[PDB]
RNA sequence: GUAGGAUAGUGGCCUACCAUGGUGGUGACGGGUGACGGAGAAUUAGGGUUCGAUUCCGGAGAGGGAGCCUGAGAAACGGCUACCACAUCCAAGGAAGGCAGCAGGCGCGCAAAUUACCCAAUCCUGACACGGGGAGGUAGUGACAAUAAAUAACAAUACCGGGAGUCUGGUAAUUGGAAUGAGUACAAUCUAAAUCCCUUAACGAGGAUCCAUUGGAGGGCAAGUCUGGUGCCAGCAGCCGCGGUAAUUCCAGCUCCAAUAGCGUAAUUUAAGUUGUUGCAGUUAAAAAGCUCGUAGUUGGACUUUGUGUUACUUUGAAGAAAUUAGAGUGCUCAAAGCAAGCCUACGCUCUGUAUACAUUAGCAUGGGAUAACAUUAUAGGAUUUCGGUCCUAUGGGAUCGGAGUAAUGAUUAACAGGGACAGUCGGGGGCAUUCGUAUUUCAUAGUCAGAGGUGAAAUUCUUGGAUUUAUGAAAGACGAACAACUGCGAAAGCAUUUGCCAAGGAUGUUUUCAUUAAUCAAGAACGAAAGUUGGGGGCUCGAAGACGAUCAGAUACCGUCCUAGUCUCAACCAUAAACGAUGCCGACCAGGGAUCGGCGGAUGUUGCUAGGACUCCGCCGGCACCUUAUGAGAAAUCAAAGUUUUUGGGUUCCGGGGGGAGUAUGGUCGCAAGGCUGAAACUUAAAGGAA
């Protein structure tokens, strides 16, 4: 039984595509298949802006953000709970969610 | 690559027919699909078509009455003998009472019961009803 | 499509139905006549003999003014290439792919584009001496190939 | 068994064989 | 597909030679191996019971299929016939002549009885259906 | 091939000499056949599958070979000679042998009859009207096979129904008279003589013992949830199953069912559209070659008259053994059959009948010329008259070389086939050289001080000889992040830092050119991830094997630490992957919709820009895909192709036929090896498998 058009993947008119390396375990997966999440978040938690925003040594500044580029294998990606099991009908939606 | 023209014509037929068109074109056209077109108009299963001169090899559209339940060929065309005639109609037609198997014979292109009328054997190029 | 590719591009000209030419093209068939043997004579092929013809004298079809195709034409006064065109130009490009891969044994992909042009070239020399355009015991060889053409 | 694993049994058995036969020749 | 075309008469027949091999019913009688076979293509044979042997009936069922070991006399072969009926293992004395038959699936096992292919026909020149029924007697005593 | 020899005669049939030919994927050569060929036989909607030792025809043989005489005819065997193999008689010195003729015997086997009578029929043969004929016929044996057809009919009672009543129908080893051949037998007939049949005097039926059998009764599959016995035993059961103490299935009785003088059991046809030409399958059930090229093969656009080039095809006809098959005629009592008979009543008749069709393919001959194949075409060696020259030859003809005419003088078109040229492009397509990037590791310098590492927790391990950590710098080798996508390029494998060079390519554009040059492909070729093999270079990282630390009942594993081959490169091999879209290629047609990549056409007004680029809108061609939908398809999942399929046929290649055994054994071939390619059988099994 075949259970996605897609076979699980995002490949057509190509032959080969170099795979990457899971951010969690280090499994190998091409490119393609992996689940990518970018992650922009600020360098320093909402439980101490306001402890160093009071040590700041400068009357402005702007807090750096933290950028990273988080590459699953689908096991780590189940396991997880960045993406879940969804129903046959579910499972064709490919906008991201709310 | 375009083997038989023949085909060609009345496959685009038989859809257009099924998809309840009133025309369809037929390109390329050729002295084959004219005569056998003839012998569909005579027995009063297409209406009237239509030749058009591109100085290539020209083009058909015929109009569609609804009449036509399926016409194709017989690939390749087999010889038929007029004692043989009776093992195809048996085979091709959906009953001994209408439905016509066009040969070309030496006398000219025809429907099966032309042909046994003449006496005159041929080859199947196809077939309607 | 395409004799050695997936291609199916359609891509061509489209031949008017208006046979003759056209009421302001003055010049005469004799006179088309001769400049396509003083083209010929300069060593243009009859392929770029009619692009000349289009772009720089108005002359859509060389048929249409004379009746008869630039081949013909060329042949009536002896100056048809012994080797047809197509045919040259198939060879030339083998001779430009052998040379190009004699100094590069790896380019594995040109290996293989020069056994689609050879067989291109057989395909069509064969055709030739069907229709006796070639001499009856021509051959194409690879080590002599380069003397024919360039 | 997994048919990778009974591929590898066979051509295990395969090679003594081919050495049990060529000893005699 | 198929080829169709009109000179293509050649490979049409020598494609379905080919494939017919595929069909384990033609492979079965065009192999020769039936030759080979025990009754080497005869329907039946006769033979020389060697010993008299019990065959464990195969699972689910539990039983002792009485079955005699025979010799056949026209080429040296050892086989196992069932005998059929109650009780008629004991109308069969070893070394005695019986006459044998296949076992009704041509040349396959049958029934629950796990490798045999054969039964007993006659004993001694007498069918076991008229011993069973008391028509007639064996030759002896 | 030439000349001979031999033969009834042709011929390497044989000899001498000469030449180097002959056959072959359109399967030669060789091998197998439990292979004599055909007419035919079985089964068959059609197509087909299987069989064909045997009475007709042809061939071949007489235990195995060889040789030969006689003769018109024999390489004869109920003729001879020899050898070999068997075997008979003998007074042992010799002699005689050929049943695959008829009968008979032995042997072999599952498997097959009398050592009978006769030339009367059919016909054959001799000197012959007459003899002879185990050819042939007759009888015996004969459940090979085939045909017809008994084993009861009727009436009245008793009993039981249907349309109180009474008509009709059904049961009884009740009661009655009738019928009749099986049998038996005077006779006649039959026959060569007998025998059987047919005919017929007498005799011949009541439980009309003048006694019907063979297989079944759970399902398939017609017929019992009866009774006794047995208790997973014995047994049954083709398959599914039954039997373990209440057996519809075993062993019995009863009853019932099917066929019936027959029925049961143990190669082949049907069923099988499970061999598929008609007519099957290959996304997931068994099955598309990893990819492309490529010869043979197979298949190939349109166009030429409508209103002595060669073939296929079609029409008609001729020729074609009978028997069999189909079929006309005919009351053997019917029938299977047979080829007879019929008509009237005379010295006979219907000339009595003994038709006709079918009969592949190849060959022969007429008519037709659509469709299709091959061949052919432009320095016409062209057609066509006419006028000469020359040569050869008859009672003019032929050959050859010329002149001058006549004529519309003589070339289909340019495929939304293909090839080639050209134009501006486009691409992570390929090769060579070259630029750069952080990281990692190592090393150097400097700083600092107790841990650092790693895990679920730990330990192996490193560390005051300064580890880990921080800064700077160097070296090495690998890798090429982010950008990066339901995007691009490539035949596939595969391809991602810059710039240059080299050849190649798709698409688009084109009033350029050639003019069918094409599609798909046995054989044969090129390329083909990773791992692996050989040698050289390199050797950061990671890391099979190995070692160690943990975990655990054990842990040769998963987790951790170290590390060999390897990982990178060059030269040379290997040729395999879930090499996947699990879907071969070319062509046509058949819904809608938006987005996107390349090219082009049109429209339009903006840019911290140099007509153009970027963007916006409309459209065309080509490409990777996606979304909705069924009027489609499908076992469904699902598919805009996997659609246009029992309303079955566009072209072509590969490939499957229940599950295993098994991609195994063996042989061949390739490879250094690992292995690749090719590839069985015995045997085993009633399921395995797909979708939901
Ligand atoms: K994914
Ligand atoms: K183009
Ligand atoms: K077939
Ligand atoms: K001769
Ligand atoms: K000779
Ligand atoms: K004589
Ligand atoms: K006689
Ligand atoms: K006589
Ligand atoms: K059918
Ligand atoms: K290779
Ligand atoms: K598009
Ligand atoms: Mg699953
Ligand atoms: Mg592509
Ligand atoms: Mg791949
Ligand atoms: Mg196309
Ligand atoms: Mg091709
Ligand atoms: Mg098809
Ligand atoms: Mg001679
Ligand atoms: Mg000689
Ligand atoms: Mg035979
Ligand atoms: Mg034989
Ligand atoms: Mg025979
Ligand atoms: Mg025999
Ligand atoms: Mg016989
Ligand atoms: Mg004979
Ligand atoms: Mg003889
Ligand atoms: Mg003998
Ligand atoms: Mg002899
Ligand atoms: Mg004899
Ligand atoms: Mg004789
Ligand atoms: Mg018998
Ligand atoms: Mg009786
Ligand atoms: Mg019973
Ligand atoms: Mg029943
Ligand atoms: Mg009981
Ligand atoms: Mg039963
Ligand atoms: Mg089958
Ligand atoms: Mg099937
Ligand atoms: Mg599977
Ligand atoms: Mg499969
Ligand atoms: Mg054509
Ligand atoms: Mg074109
Ligand atoms: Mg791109
Ligand atoms: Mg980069
Ligand atoms: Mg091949
Ligand atoms: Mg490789
Ligand atoms: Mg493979
Ligand atoms: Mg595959
Ligand atoms: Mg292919
Ligand atoms: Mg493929
Ligand atoms: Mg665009
Ligand atoms: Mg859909
Ligand atoms: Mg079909
Ligand atoms: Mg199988
Ligand atoms: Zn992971």
């Amino acid at each position: 039984t075949f259970k996605r058009r897609n076979g699980g993947r995002n490949k057509h008119g190509r032959g080969h595509v170099k795979f990457i390396r899971c951010s969690n375990c280090g499994k190998c997966c091409p490119k393609d298949k992996a689940i990518k999440r970018f992650l922009v978040r600020n360098i320093v938690e909402q439980a101490a802006v306001r402890d160093v925003q009071e040590a700041c040594a400068f009357e402005l500044y702007t807090l750096p953000k933290l950028y990273l580029k988080m590459q699953y294998c689908v096991s780590c990606a189940i396991h997880s709970k960045v993406v879940r099991v969804r129903s046959r009908t579910d499972r064709r939606v490919r906008e991201p969610p709310q | 690559v375009r083997v038989s023209v023949l085909n060609d014509a009345l496959k685009s037929m038989y859809n257009a027919e099924k998809a309840g068109k009133a025309q369809v074109e037929l390109r390329p056209s050729s002295k084959v699909i004219i005569k056998f077109l003839i012998v569909m108009q005579k027995h009063g299963y297409i209406g009237d078509f239509q030749y058009v001169d591109d100085h290539r090899v020209g083009k058909i559209v015929v109009e569609l009455n609804g009449r036509l339940n399926k016409c194709g060929v017989i690939s390749p065309r087999f010889d038929v003998g007029v004692a043989t005639i009776e093992g195809w109609t048996a085979r091709l037609l959906p009953s001994r009472q209408f439905g016509y198997i066009v040969l070309t014979t030496s006398a000219g292109i025809m429907d099966h019961e032309e042909a046994r009328r003449k006496n005159v054997g041929g080859k199947v190029l196809g077939f309607f009803y | 499509g395409r004799m050695h590719s997936r291609g199916k591009g359609i891509s061509a000209s489209a031949l008017p139905y208006k046979r003759t030419p056209p009421s302001w093209l003055k010049i005469s068939a004799p006179d088309v006549e001769d400049n396509i043997c003083k083209f010929a004579k300069k060593g243009l092929t009859p392929s770029q003999i009619g692009v000349i013809l289009r772009d720089s004298h108005g002359i859509a079809q060389v048929k249409s003014v004379t009746g008869s195709k630039i081949l013909r034409i060329l042949k009536a006064h002896g100056l048809a290439p012994e080797i047809p065109e197509d045919l040259y130009h198939l060879i030339k490009k083998a001779v430009a792919i052998r040379k190009h891969l004699e100094r590069n044994r790896k380019d594995k992909d040109s290996k293989f584009r020069l056994i689609l042009v050879e067989s291109r070239i057989h395909r069509l020399a064969r055709y030739y001496k069907k229709t006796k355009k070639l001499p009856p015991v021509w051959k194409y060889e690879s080590t002599t190939a380069s003397t024919l053409v360039a | 068994m997994r048919a990778k694993w009974k591929k590898k049994r066979m051509r295990r058995l395969k090679r003594k064989r081919r050495k049990m036969r060529q000893r005699s020749k | 597909g198929k080829t169709r075309g009109m000179g293509a008469g050649r490979k049409l027949k020598s494609h379905r030679r080919r494939q017919r091999w595929a069909d384990k019913s033609y492979k079965k009688s065009h192999l020769g191996n039936e030759w080979k076979k025990p009754f080497a293509g005869s329907s039946h044979a006769k033979g020389i019971v060697l010993e008299k042997i019990g065959i464990e009936a195969k699972q689910p069922n539990s039983a002792i299929r009485k079955c005699a070991r025979v010799q056949l006399i026209k080429n040296g072969k050892k086989i196992a016939a069932f005998v059929p009926n109650d009780g008629c293992l004991n109308y069969i004395e070893e070394n005695d002549e019986v006459l044998i038959a296949g076992f009704g699936r041509k040349g396959h096992a049958v029934g629950d009885i796990p490798g045999v292919r054969f039964k007993v026909v006659k004993v001694s020149g007498v069918s076991l259906l008229a011993l069973f029924k008391e028509k007639k007697e064996k030759p002896r005593s």
